[PDB]
């Protein structure tokens, strides 16, 4: 019998352990950069009809910069 | 070599995100505390089309985060953040925190759960921190 | 007292009073009445009046309010207010109908759930009687050799 | 790459106004957002060659 | 633009900065606060 | 100003909404111009909807918000109570009270308005929580409102 | 003399709640079984087995 693809990948994901405790309410203004984000890494995947329908390839990659803190 | 074996790192990075054989639903995020060094191909829309700064809190953005970490804290009615706000320094989000949780732990040593306008002064001297004894001929 | 307050069995404030009120005519708390912040006496009230409620959830399915009332020694309305408060603290479950007073214990009986209890008591009674049918053999099969 | 990613940032503007345009305005704002030129503002390391 | 060394050591702070979750304490010691990364100075 | 109301208005943002109208109050001062009652009262209405009514009372004990005290805090106070105590009929005395300045300013009406309807709401929804069938007409006076009112919006939620 | 050594390895992939894809350190790796009394969820990826 097959295995699913990629068992014993060696490298593990997010399983419900880690799940980050934060909110995006969480976190002081940001406004720009939630939205950035978001659009970024969210909204593709929640409602990609609506890229798709403007027909866009979502901006897949993001970099985050800045000082310490 | 070695320097060689981190720019082959590198190159496997960016033939990943965006090489012969494209992706679908990998979305990418990395952060970096200095976005100046990295290289220039990777930082190509197609791999990195947003360059999202994260600049240290303005005023606005003062307020509101000195707001989301004194809720959740009794508070005294004497105090005014909006001096704390207002006055220009180079505090960051972590330095917030930081002056927010030791004015707490002062108040606890000072046996009260309630923070005064005094234990935030203190917390705010000792986080702003501001270094002294420059050599004074540079100004 | 400790006997009454942990066995299984509901016990009326007014007799609990006119027997034991002793406390403070003695101990150092509870007093029959005195100093307000030690006129606790209303707390310990509540406390009877929450072991009545428990053991009527246990005991009952369907209590009419009247008689929750005059066994509980508080009004209708004081009853049924008492009711609620432990109803929203969630210490309780108990659904009210006032239009007729007809306060119910019965949790809402999902037919799964009642098939399950059927099923369940045929289990109870096979096993039992198979576990009889064994040593009803074994009983034969000794004394009728004599 | 740049003129591929300044029409993603021009859809994505016209996507911020639940929109299914783009016009000029978008398509301007895109190039100046996807190409954020950092330079260099003491103006003396700049005027040092004439 | 440091050393090959220089780079590595610059890693390997760069791995405990962001290693450094719960009910693990932590103190340094040093004789110097100068060559202190900011980041890993950050509050 | 108009950021905030806009932050208010559309997204649910309180705080930013807040945020941007302290910032109108402050310019508003610093000019003493009489456009700043109005953004005291919508700063006030942000801390409300914030359901953290108790420190409407501290920035109206403000340094700077002492100039421009009268009916226009004190209506937002007596509705800061009102939604402390949770009291629908003190509310709507309030709001009919000081209909001059929470009423006929739509900016703040509407806001307050569908404040009532959400706290109507959870307090019917906590009143009959312990209830399996009861009497409008004891719902009515439990949450101390009109039977036809209560009824229109148990109708509502219903539907 | 009624004991008998076991085998030290790796747990890499929680398949089917009784299946564990477990790599023998310096040596293949597994599809196994878990036996009755043990804790399905104490065992995660990396802890040894």
């Amino acid at each position: 019998d097959v295995l699913p693809p990629e068992a014993d990948s060696s490298i593990m994901m997010l399983t419900s352990d880690q799940k980050p405790d934060v909110m995006y309410a969480d976190i002081g203004g940001m406004d720009i950069q939630k939205q950035e984000v978001r659009e970024a890494v969210e909204l593709p995947l929640t409602h990609f009809e609506l890229y798709k329908q403007i027909g866009i390839d979502p901006p897949r990659g993001v970099l985050m910069y800045g000082p310490p803190g | 070599g070695a320097d060689r074996e981190v720019q082959r790192i590198l190159l496997e990075l960016l033939n990943q995100m965006d090489g012969f054989d494209q992706n679908v639903n990998v979305k990418v995020i990395m952060a970096t505390n200095r976005a100046d060094t990295l290289d220039p191909a990777l930082l190509r829309p197609g791999r990195l089309d947003r360059k999202i700064e994260f600049p240290l809190p303005d005023r606005r953005q003062k307020r509101l985060i000195f707001s989301t970490i004194t809720s959740k804290m009794n508070l005294s009615e004497e105090v005014d953040l909006e001096d704390y706000v207002a006055r220009p320094d180079k505090i960051s989000g972590a330095d917030i925190n930081s002056i927010c949780q030791e004015s707490g732990m002062l108040a606890v040593r000072e046996n009260r759960y309630i923070v005064l306008a005094k234990d935030f002064e203190k917390a705010y001297k000792t986080v702003i921190k501001k270094d002294e004894q420059e050599h004074e001929f540079y100004k | 007292l400790l006997k009454l307050f942990t066995t299984m069995e509901l016990m009326r404030w007014s007799t609990l009073v006119e027997d034991y009120g002793m406390e403070l005519r003695p101990a150092t708390d509870v007093f029959g009445s005195t100093e307000e912040g030690e006129k606790r006496w209303k707390d310990l009230k509540n406390r009877v009046v929450e072991h009545n409620i428990r053991i009527m959830a246990k005991y009952y399915t369907r209590i009419t309010m009247k008689r929750m009332a005059q066994l509980l020694d508080l009004s209708v309305d004081e009853s049924e207010a008492f009711l609620s408060n432990l109803v929203v603290n969630k210490t309780i479950f108990a659904k009210v109908d006032r239009l007729a007073g007809i306060i119910n214990f019965q949790r809402p009986k999902d037919p799964n759930n009642l098939l399950n209890d059927w099923s369940q008591k045929l289990n109870s009674l096979m096993s039992l009687v198979n576990k009889t049918t064994h040593l009803i053999a074994k009983e034969e099969m000794i004394h009728n050799l004599q | 790459a740049e003129v591929k990613g300044v029409c993603t940032e021009a859809g994505m503007y016209a996507l911020r106004e639940r929109r299914v345009h783009v016009t000029q305005e978008d398509f301007e704002m895109a190039v100046a957002k996807v190409m954020q030129k950092d330079s260099e503002k003491n103006m003396s390391i700049k005027k040092l060659w004439k | 633009e440091g050393t090959s060394a220089d780079r590595e050591i610059q890693r390997t702070l760069m791995e405990l900065l962001n290693q450094m979750l719960h009910r693990v304490k932590m103190i340094m010691a040093t004789n110097r606060p100068d060559t202190l990364d900011p980041a890993l100075l950050r509050p | 100003m108009q950021s905030g109301i806009i932050h208010a208005a559309e997204e649910k943002d309180w705080k930013t909404a807040y945020s941007y109208f302290y910032e109108a109050f402050e310019g508003y001062d610093s000019i003493d111009s009489p456009k700043a009652i109005t953004s005291l009262k919508y700063m006030l209405l942000c801390k409300i909807m914030l359901n953290t009514p108790e420190d409407v009372q501290a920035l109206v004990s403000g340094k700077l918000a002492l100039r421009y005290a009268g009916r226009q805090t004190e209506a937002l106070k007596c509705v800061a109570q009102a939604s402390k105590n949770r009291s629908l009929a003190d509310f709507e005395k309030a709001l009919t009270d000081y209909r001059a300045e929470l009423r006929d300013d739509p900016i703040i009406s509407t806001h307050l308005a569908k404040l009532y309807d959400n706290l109507l709401e959870q307090n019917l929804i906590r009143v009959i929580e312990p209830f399996s069938r009861v009497q409008i007409e004891h719902i009515s006076s439990l949450i101390k409102l009109s039977k036809a009112d209560v009824e229109r919006k148990l109708s509502q939620m219903i539907l | 003399l009624q004991s008998v050594g076991q085998i030290v390895g790796e747990v890499l992939k929680q398949l089917t709640e009784e299946k564990f894809i477990v790599k023998a350190t310096n040596g293949p790796r597994y599809v196994v079984g878990c036996r009755r009394q043990l804790d399905k969820s104490k065992l995660k990826p990396g802890t040894r087995v």
